[PDB]
């Protein structure tokens, strides 16, 4: 399980990735329409 | 007689004036209705996951910069104007990317250019193959009173209609706007939607053709050839070349 | 509206197989939209001047 | 690219020192490209309008009346099909009278003023191609375009 | 409108015979499109003015 | 748009008032052309 | 199996290239009218 799909409920994606860049240093990628 | 020309330039409806003795009695009086029904169907085919756009209207200049010695003038579209981007998924549902629009022009009340009536839709769903759905609408109502009034001779039971101005207004209006897909994979569909079309342009071409010209020749309406057969000359154009 | 293409043949059979999975035909949509609208409107009028 | 029409100048940033005039194109206009697969089918890109000129009536420069189709179809190699349309209706109904004299059975009429108004319009575009890949081919619809004008 | 070429004889073959599949005859389409318009209207007005 | 077809227009058709078909249904002719289609 | 192709029901594959590059890092390419 080296990749996972999170689908977020309350928050936005985009806004998530900022604050995870920092926590995972791995790669974060946010897909704006789903 | 130009200030009772003007006096009564604005009137609408019954305005009559009674003299009874060095005093004059003027009754106004008028009911208004008025009904409007539209319905129109742009159309436009395309291929998959490409962009197709349709509008019938007008290209009308407008001031961007404003005798003058440079105007800075940009011609703009106004009409129905349909701009749609569609994507089949592998099965039987189209998602469609829209841009709507209806707009036509106004004359400039007090603005420096003319203005533009606009009706716009800008959105993105997903239909069935061959179903409606409903894009947007409007529900309007307006309802207007006023009374001008002598305080207390106003109110008499009787008598108080000839102390009183009234004044009501009712308005409502009803907007909306569908779309339907239609996916077409083979060329019995396509050949099926051409034919239905280009049949009912022909009938009422046909129909037409029967009630002929008012003062000229019946033969000269212009009718469809029958579908897929290519163009024909005129009954005596036929009968010169069968001679020769 | 032609490829020319150069390459040994393992790299030609991989590209052959995709360029014949991407050379299919599209589909098309007819697409039809409506527009309805409707208005109605009812006003009255009515008074009684004096005038000397 | 195929016109039939006109080329009128338009102003572009307007006696006048500096106008900055263009000229346009308008109206019969067709812009195609097509591309035969294989076999039987051809694709089209097509720009397609009608278009004239219309005075101004509140304007700074002249109207166009315009109707254009742009998109990409599929056909085969002698069939017709249809690209798109516009179905128009319009009622205008308008009423005015005297409150309660206008609806009198029969005398009512005298005091009435009543206008009614009826639109219909109907738009439709075809296209059709046919693939031509011999002389004889060529020939016979040179032939038959040729004899229709030489007869008329 | 000729190709001059130089090369080694396995390229010049190669070369020779791209080139005799890229010169070929193209075929040609005519395009017919037909334009339909049909417009119908009718109207009404009726009134009676009374003045003096 | 039926309603307002029932009352129809004062001094014209009444089957000139623009109503919708049924829905799933799609455009159909007036009667007139559609007499005229099932003579001819 | 080298090379897939992949026909995408719902997403736009410009949309989805962006997000697998970093997941790939491999080769991705999106053809737009397919």
């Amino acid at each position: 399980g080296n990749n996972r799909v999170v689908y977020l409920k309350y928050a936005k994606a985009e806004d998530l990735v900022e604050v995870l860049k920092g926590v995972s240093e791995v790669m974060i990628a946010a897909h704006a329409d789903t | 007689y130009t200030k009772l020309a003007s006096a009564l330039s604005s009137i609408q409806g019954a305005a009559v004036s009674i003299a009874m003795g060095d005093w004059t009695a003027l009754i106004n009086a008028v009911s208004n209705d008025s009904s409007s029904n539209i319905l129109s169907s742009p159309s436009i085919t395309v291929m998959d996951n490409g962009e197709a756009s349709f509008i019938v209207g007008e290209e009308v200049p407008v001031i961007t910069g404003s005798d003058n010695p440079f105007q800075t003038v940009d011609r703009k579209e106004v009409g129905i104007k349909l701009k749609v981007v569609p994507q089949i998924n592998e099965g039987n549902s189209v998602q469609l990317n829209i841009e709507q629009e209806v707009s036509n022009v106004l004359g400039a009340n007090g603005a420096v250019d003319v203005r533009f009536a606009k009706r716009q839709l800008n959105t993105s769903v997903m239909v069935q193959d061959g179903q409606m759905l409903v894009l947007g609408g409007l529900i309007d109502e307006r309802a207007l009173e006023s009374e001008s009034k002598v305080p207390l001779l106003g109110d008499i039971p009787l008598l108080g209609q000839l102390f009183r101005s009234t004044s009501s207004q009712v308005e409502k209006k009803n907007l909306m706007v569908f779309i339907k897909p239609t996916i077409i994979r083979d060329g019995v569909t396509a050949d099926g939607i051409t034919q239905r079309k280009y049949n009912y342009i022909r009938a009422e071409q046909l129909f037409r053709a029967e009630k002929g010209l008012r003062l000229l020749d019946d033969a000269s309406v212009p009718v469809l050839p029958k579908f897929g057969d290519d163009r024909r000359h005129s009954p005596e154009i036929q009968a010169f070349i069968e001679q020769m | 509206n032609s490829l020319v293409l150069t390459a040994p043949q393992d790299i030609m059979n991989a590209m052959l197989e995709v360029i014949g999975q991407l050379d299919i035909r599209r589909a098309q949509v007819l697409i039809e939209a409506l527009i309805v609208e409707m208005a109605e409107g009812d006003g009255i009028n009515l008074g009684v001047q004096w005038g000397s």
